[PDB]
């Protein structure tokens, strides 16, 4: 008796990986990283029309 | 943690093997600390004292005197278990597996014995190396000594009898404590030894203070004081269990030595002293049954 | 910049057995046995993946209980940096024990009446609600417990801040609770410090420390942009200070319910007693300073240690602090280790 | 570990500091939780009260409040003792020297005692300064209550005062596995016997309730047991008052809804239960050892874990 189990192969997948800057919604926003709010208790924007 | 690491005896059987590998986060109690241990050791066939299997109480009597320790990792051909009582408190978070009851975010899981529940059911056994394993149940202190002494005063009623203290609701759903069919023919025979124990220090207690107190304060701020606050309590239940029942201060005293030792020692016995407590985190916060749960060292 | 007095600096300015413990172990080798014979986001990214760096480059003072709660009642913005919040366990029964461990010549019901009230006046699903906070109780026996106006400004910070039915329907909980034999320990058991709430509308996801000491948590001024941080008892009220006669010790801090039983028709008293005692003398002190013994059974306390304060000295009182408009005589104690402990009242 | 400092002070005879040297693993009651501390305020010389030094019933109660400190180490100028009570928190297991007759075996909880054996060392007087040190004995708490109980009855019956003739029963004398151990029968105060008794009168009462006489009852059932089951037969002691006790329901059931058995246990198991506790000072650590040594001999070092 020989009879062997077989391995036929292994599979995965690549998890990619979105950016949020190569994409549409990023028009819909100004962003800017401002590393101290954190330390930061208001904040405010001022709006003279 | 200090990981003592249990040895798998020599080849166990696929089954057995694939038993153990479910056993992960059971409580073992493991009689000495040393850091190489046997699987015999820690195997029920261990407990064995005067020839028999033991009761419930004379469980009881070992988990009190050996050192329980959860099973963190197991692997073919050892057991990794980490001591409870070993470490700082509030140290050491080790994930148990819950059984019965919730086990909310805190309360200090006891291990009380395995038969006050579905007596065989948690045996494990492994019949390759012929061996078995009861794992004890993990349940709070509030309701484990609620269920023990539930179960005491059935078994009371059982030794004589000619509202039922059996239906439980805990939390959400009414739990059950009686499994019906001979399950209480087998619970109540194991607790047949601690109802007893129980019994006695009751009954010898009270002859033993109700003698006592008319034999004393008869022979000054002793007399006042304890009459004073015992007003229709004490001399009441004086005259009523007089009343049924017989009534020596040299017996008394020799007695009362006796007595208050074995008292004693059933409260060691019972009240079932936390060995762990629950603090979760980024967890649940209410372990469901059969679910591992966080817990640390002490309560 | 460097002392006269140099060898005892190297050690305040700032192992090599773990170095040579590997050195004959580890460094031998093949033994034993013998054979004779991207500015400011890059910037981030990279510092967030090098803390694990040292975090797993190494490894008990501290332990943090996190749960999610309501806020009906606690409240974790109302309350600070330094709060006592206890655990309120298993609303399921409406006295349903009610029926059984209530002596007769009690109407059981009072406490599903009063408690489903209680729910009625503020169902289960996404949340449970636990956690009550210590000030949420000074409020509810405000007017039961001795001191009153300084009990009630307390009663004034929740009103307005944490409702005056919810402190009244609770409060007829805890009527209700010691009448039946049901206690208000026996239920809410300690929980914590409160480090951080982060609530959402009417959900609140409560960090606090299961033990350990207070001071050393997210520490700052104040945490986060709040105000400083202490274990502020909340009451000129309570804070019962024992020790009225003391030594030098590490005073100690427990948590104690007094009850009335038809002295003051079913009186909740809740406060703090700190004193240089290890429980087994405590239960004697508290046999005495008390005439609450109303039989009028006999279980007039019930209490558990929080922990040490271990430093006599810390004990301010003030009465001010504001948590919104009201002004409560607040009590700061200075350094705090919480050893959660046990409830022992068998009498 | 918060360990507390104790300061020898001044200058101990070389032969009072060699003393001092094997005093480590001993236990020491200080009156406080301290850093900085005073040798005097640990010595016997402060366990006087008013004018009295306490007899072996009073230091129970001095040892009942105050704190035991175990000694770590002892160094030219402090004694290092970390106070079990609290500092109990090593991750490893603080020593403990067995001075006792006794021996320890594994899992043991240790509850203290004041000297208590008909021969006995525990004096060690220091001449230089006027200070002594009385160690207690540790002892496995099923030994340890056995003696209170002995030393509370002694107190007791002698205070009758046994009417009866003059001689009476030993309640002086133990054993422990073989090894009798006969107590040292000396003084009893007052005050000593009137708050053991007080207390022990005081917990008996309250642990009973109307679900008690429910029990009762069974008493005429037990010794029908006595009789034909060899267990149970055991359990009886020869001397039990029970058995001269019965040398029922009586109704008022108030509504059949109270199940007064459950509070009968409950109330007797909290009251009567924890006697050995409130009588004497309850256990706070453990023998436990690493190496697997599963005794521990007379004169050794036990290595000694938290709370049982």
């Amino acid at each position: 008796d020989v009879e062997f189990d077989a391995l036929l192969g292994s599979y995965c997948n690549t998890l990619s990986l979105v950016r949020f800057l190569e994409l549409g919604l990023s028009v819909a926003c100004v962003c800017t990283k401002f590393p101290e709010l954190a330390y930061m208790n208001e904040g405010r924007v001022q709006f003279e029309v | 943690c200090f990981e003592a690491d249990i040895a798998i005896p020599s080849g166990i059987s696929r089954p057995d093997a694939a038993a153990l590998q479910r056993c992960e986060g059971r409580v073992v109690f493991l009689p000495t600390i040393r850091r190489q241990l046997a699987l015999a050791d820690v195997a029920h066939e261990s407990f064995v004292s005067g020839g028999v299997s033991p009761d419930t109480l004379g469980l009881l009597l070992a988990y009190r005197r050996r050192f329980p320790a959860v099973i963190t990792r197991v692997l073919p051909t050892r057991i990794v278990a980490c001591p409870v009582d070993l470490g700082l408190t509030h140290a050491g978070t080790v994930n148990l597996r819950n059984t019965s009851p919730v086990d909310l975010c805190n309360g200090d899981p006891v291990s009380l014995v395995p038969p006050v529940f579905e007596g065989q059911a948690t045996d494990v056994r492994l019949e390759s190396l012929d061996l078995t394993l009861r794992f004890p149940v993990p349940l709070p202190t509030p309701l484990a000594r609620e269920i023990v002494a539930r179960l005491v005063a059935r078994g009371i009623r059982d030794l004589n009898p000619d509202p039922d203290l059996n239906v439980l609701y805990y939390n959400g759903a009414r739990l059950s404590l009686v499994a019906d069919v001979q399950q209480l023919a087998s619970v109540n025979t194991e607790l047949r030894s601690l109802v007893l124990n129980m019994v006695y220090s009751i009954t010898e207690g009270t002859t033993l203070i109700l003698t006592l107190i008319p034999r004393l304060l008869a022979l000054g701020y002793v007399n006042a004081l304890l009459q004073m606050q015992s007003v229709t309590r004490e001399a009441a239940q004086l005259i009523h269990p007089e009343a049924p029942m017989l009534m020596r201060r040299l017996p008394l005293y020799e007695a009362l030595v006796a007595w208050l030792a074995h008292a004693g020692q059933l409260g060691d016995i019972l009240a079932l002293a936390p060995a762990v407590r629950v603090c979760t985190f980024d967890g649940a916060a209410v372990v469901q049954s059969g679910d591992m749960a966080p817990v640390i060292r002490y309560p | 910049t460097k002392p006269l007095p140099t060898a005892p600096m190297a050690w305040a300015e700032s192992s090599p057995r773990e170095l040579a413990g590997h050195a004959p172990l580890r460094r031998v080798l093949r033994p034993p046995i013998a054979r004779r014979d991207t500015r400011a986001t890059r910037d981030d990214t990279e510092q967030a993946v090098d803390k694990i760096l040292r975090g797993a480059r190494r490894a008990p003072r501290y332990h943090l209980t996190r749960q999610v709660t309501l806020t009906d009642l606690c409240q974790p913005n109302a309350e600070r940096a330094g709060a006592l919040l206890l655990a309120l366990r298993h609303p399921t029964d409406l006295p349903h024990l009610a029926r059984h461990r209530a002596p007769p010549g009690r109407q059981t019901e009072r406490l599903a009446e009063a408690w489903g009230q209680l729910l009625e006046a503020s169902e289960s699903g996404c949340a449970r609600a636990g956690l009550v906070s210590f000030n949420f109780l000074v409020a509810a026996c405000t007017a039961a417990y001795d001191a009153r106006d300084a009990a009630e400004a307390v009663r004034a910070h929740i009103t307005t801040n944490y409702a005056g039915a919810r402190l009244d329907r609770f409060s007829e909980c805890l009527r209700a609770m010691v009448h039946t034999h049901v206690f208000p320990h026996e239920v809410m058991r300690f929980f914590g410090g409160l480090v951080s709430w982060v609530t959402q509308d009417e959900l609140a996801s409560v960090t606090a420390v299961c033990s350990g000491p207070q001071e050393a948590t997210h520490t700052g001024h104040p945490g986060r942009p709040c105000s400083a941080v202490t274990i502020p008892a909340c009451a000129f009220v309570d804070l019962d200070a024992e020790l009225c006669l003391g030594g030098p010790g590490a005073a100690f801090l427990y948590l104690v319910f007094t009850y009335r039983q038809c002295r003051d028709q079913e009186l909740c008293c809740v406060y703090v007693v700190k004193s240089q005692l290890p429980p087994r003398g405590l239960e004697a002190a508290l046999e005495r300073l008390f005439g609450r013994l109303r039989i009028t059974t006999c279980t007039y306390a019930a209490f558990a240690e929080l922990g040490v304060m271990p430093d006599d000295s810390p004990r301010c009182l003030h009465r001010t602090e504001r948590f919104g408009a009201v002004g409560v005589p607040v009590v700061i104690l200075e350094g705090v280790v919480w050893r959660p402990g046990g409830w022992r009242a068998c009498a």
